[PDB]
């Protein structure tokens, strides 16, 4: 339809030409089933659902602004709402497999298994444990005693709850800060824009619009100048598609390392430096955006330090 | 479970049907007129005369080529896919089968114990032997246990009640111990921590 | 001028087959079932949520269900639990066990050489 829509002539000497419809139509499906395939890698690690608590207040910490808020007909965190609300001729695009409700739903399963199971959840069956003592758990994990945690838990409590307020309103502010899904969206915007001009475009020919040639040229010349359009558009498509496995593979990256991230520090506490975050790793919860994911990475920073003497060893007896 | 699911293999197949695919796509373009007045280059050469055949001959130049470009371009491409997966594959087997990898799902599901590598065709398969927990109980906890006024913590472990006495266990296995004050250490008062209960701590020196 | 795609459980299993119009309205196209991935007609919307087996899109499936008849559904994303939160107690586990997995990655591709001439 592209190259040749509604004309029978074009048609029939599109068929003179090898099997490049179908293998066009072959690496655009095989793109749309890899992006499904992504989606599930990402959002689908966890098979069972768990229920969002009853309570947001979990040992002092306030979780409102990252679970799914039941009052409103999106079933979104104020989080995943702000960042839905920031990011907004042959042509056919097919719907995802896993809608936004769907995805949402994975990532409330998620938070909710982080909340009361910690990383139990995704190395076996989920063992409820509370709060303070998952955190207490993921503090030794970075060499700090359990005794912190505990003599410090209002502060750390209101630390938490000021730095995911902090978050809310730095993804509000910035325009910038889901750059990375706009430019996915309006690279894909401009491949389609580019694709569907070229249409337009002569290539030589005495006419851009197939039905001119039809009409004012006998076949002896008329299929000259559809060999034309048919050249010019078939090396279009070409280019589109090249252009599309290219992309398509830069987003596989992308997602591999989503789904990476989402089992090391979602499902688990990571000691690989900088891999979640500045800091050491605490703990994660992922958001759902529109064509992506978003990592809340919660980590420990020392904040004060004193100069002191040190030595090696003790000599005593 | 390899013997009866053959779609558990899939992944390799995939990569050879991929490739028999496109070769037998460059071999069917050569079936092809590209407008010409015959796919067969010899026919063209016997039917028209030098000048003319000139002509024909550079149009199924022209698509032959197009196809050999093609398909060199979906074998780069699916080529790059091939080099991150050999990339990955690699990665794992360095980090599992020599060293024991504490990456959540890396290897297997569950907490990782090690693997064996399998030489497949054009692949490599693993297999990841992890431990996982099966059976579990429901046991009251706290924080800190409360005695002489200070505050013990477990040293390597969590606080669990079983309904009358307190006992501290490992964190991945259940194995209750007496608590004493050889398992927890002491920070602080019994004012501080929230959630502190009152239980007995054994001092093992004072029986000797 | 949308696409047409068969929904088949398979040579195997059945020759019955649903037909899904990707982007056209039923009314320009009985078990007749307009979806937001398009108009599935041939397959018997239920109610009750089932795994996917055959995807269709947004959130929609399709599979052979028994009399036999292919069957279209919203599809479930996996087992319901409890979470169980608690501020004063701990599931610990009291026994385990061994489990072996398989990963399966692609290596190398088949060495080709094409003589442009
Ligand atoms: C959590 O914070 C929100 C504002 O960010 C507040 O409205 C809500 O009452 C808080 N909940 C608790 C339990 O502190
Ligand atoms: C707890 O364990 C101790 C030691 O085995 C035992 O004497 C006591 O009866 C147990 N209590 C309960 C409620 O099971
Ligand atoms: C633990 O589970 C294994 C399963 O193979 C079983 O054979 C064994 O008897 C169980 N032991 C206990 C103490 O539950």
């Amino acid at each position: 339809m592209y190259i040749c829509g509604d004309s029978t002539e074009c048609s029939n000497l599109l068929l003179q030409y090898g099997s490049f419809c179908t293998q066009l139509n072959r690496a655009l499906t095989g793109i749309a089933v890899e992006q499904d395939k992504n989606t599930q890698e990402v959002f689908a690690q966890v098979k069972q659902i768990y229920k969002t608590p009853p309570i947001k207040d979990f040992g002092g910490f306030n979780f409102s602004q990252i679970l799914p808020d039941p009052s409103k007909p999106s079933k979104r965190s104020p989080i995943e709402d702000l960042l839905f609300n920031k990011v907004t001729n042959g042509l056919t695009v097919l719907p995802p497999l896993l809608t936004d409700e769907m995805i949402a739903q994975y990532t409330s399963a998620l938070l909710a298994g982080t909340i009361c199971s910690g990383w139990t959840f995704g190395a076996g069956p989920a063992l409820q444990i509370p709060f303070p003592m998952q955190m207490a758990y993921r503090f030794n994990g970075i060499g700090v005693t359990q005794n912190v945690l505990y003599e410090n838990q209002k502060l750390i409590a209101n630390q938490f709850n000021s730095a995911i307020g902090k978050i809310q309103d730095s993804l509000s502010s910035t325009p910038s800060a889901l750059g990375k899904l706009q430019d996915v969206v309006n690279q894909n915007a401009q491949a389609l824009n580019t694709l569907v001009k070229q249409l337009s475009s002569n290539f030589g020919a005495i006419s851009s619009v197939l039905n001119d040639i039809l009409s004012r040229l006998d076949p002896p010349e008329a299929e000259v100048q559809i060999d034309r359009l048919i050249t010019g558009r078939l090396q279009s498509l070409q280019t589109y598609v090249t252009q599309q496995l290219i992309r398509a593979a830069e987003i596989r990256a992308s997602a591999n390392l989503a789904a990476t991230k989402m089992s090391e520090c979602v499902l688990g506490q990571s000691k690989r430096v900088d891999f979640c975050g500045k800091g050491y790793h605490l703990m994660s919860f992922p958001q759902s955006a529109p064509h992506g994911v978003v990592f809340l990475h919660v980590t420990y920073v020392p904040a004060q330090e004193k100069n002191f003497t040190t030595a090696p060893a003790i000599c005593h007896d | 479970s390899l013997s009866s699911t053959p779609s558990a293999l899939g992944k390799l197949q995939d990569v050879v049907n991929q490739n028999a695919q496109a070769l037998n796509t460059l071999v069917k373009q050569l079936s092809s007129n590209f407008g010409a007045i015959s796919s067969v280059l010899n026919d063209i050469l016997s039917r028209l005369d030098p000048p003319e055949a000139e002509v024909q001959i550079d149009r199924l130049i022209t698509g032959r080529l197009q196809s050999l470009q093609t398909y060199v371009t979906q074998q780069l491409i699916r080529a790059a896919e091939i080099r991150a997966s050999a990339n990955l594959a690699a990665t794992k087997m360095s980090e599992c089968v020599l060293g024991q990898s504490k990456r959540v799902d890396f290897c297997g599901k569950g907490y990782h114990l090690m693997s064996f590598p399998q030489s497949a065709p054009h692949g490599v398969v693993f297999l990841h032997v992890t431990y996982v927990p099966a059976q579990e109980k429901n046991f009251t906890t706290a924080p800190a246990i409360c005695h002489d006024g200070k505050a013990h913590f477990p040293r390597e472990g969590v606080f669990v009640s079983n309904g009358t006495h307190w006992f501290v266990t490992q964190r991945n296995f259940y194995e209750p111990q007496i608590i004493t004050t050889d398992n927890t250490f002491v920070s602080g008062n019994c004012d501080v921590v929230i959630g502190i209960v009152n239980n007995t701590v054994y001092d093992p020196l004072q029986p000797e | 001028f949308g696409g047409v795609s068969v929904i088949t459980p398979g040579t195997n299993t059945s020759n019955q087959v649903a037909v899904l119009y990707q982007d056209v309205n039923c009314t320009e196209v009985s078990n007749v079932f307009q979806t937001r991935a398009g108009c599935l007609i041939g397959a018997e919307h239920v109610n009750n949520s089932y795994e996917c087996d055959i995807p269709i899109g947004a959130g929609i499936c399709a599979s052979y269900q028994t009399s036999q008849s292919i069957i279209a559904y919203t599809m479930s994303l996996g087992a319901e639990n409890s979470c169980a939160y608690s501020n004063n107690s701990i599931a610990i586990p009291t026994n385990f066990t061994i489990s072996v997995t398989t990963e399966i990655l692609p290596v190398s591709m088949t060495k080709t050489s094409v003589d442009c001439t």
